[PDB]
């Protein structure tokens, strides 16, 4: 029923492109970080 | 620009009860338990596109 993270994740690799407001919202209730999104855009950036 | 949220959770916030929003968003159908095995109201129009 439920597990969050995957989910933007595995539309984020399906799609191959995300703006950068679609993993903020699609970001799980728990990170909502300023800060965090910095290093993490250069996570997925360098993976697709 | 904030993280998404689900519409209804608007409404509420207004003082609306799930039934009133679905009374809201959504015509009724009348479905009559008449002596017995089920009848039902039945505008002539609702039977387009099916």
């Amino acid at each position: 029923p439920q597990s969050q993270l995957k989910l933007l994740v595995t539309r984020g690799k399906e799609q191959g492109y995300l703006t950068y407001a679609e993993v903020n919202d699609h970001l799980p209730e728990d990170i909502v970080d300023s800060d965090q999104i910095e290093d993490i855009i250069q996570m997925i950036n360098d993976m697709g | 620009r904030r993280r998404k949220l689900p519409a209804t959770i608007i409404l509420r916030a207004l003082n609306y009860t799930t039934e009133q929003i679905l009374d809201l968003f959504f015509e009724k159908v009348i479905f009559e338990i008449r002596d017995n095995k089920l009848q039902m109201e039945l505008v002539p129009e609702r039977l387009r596109g099916e």
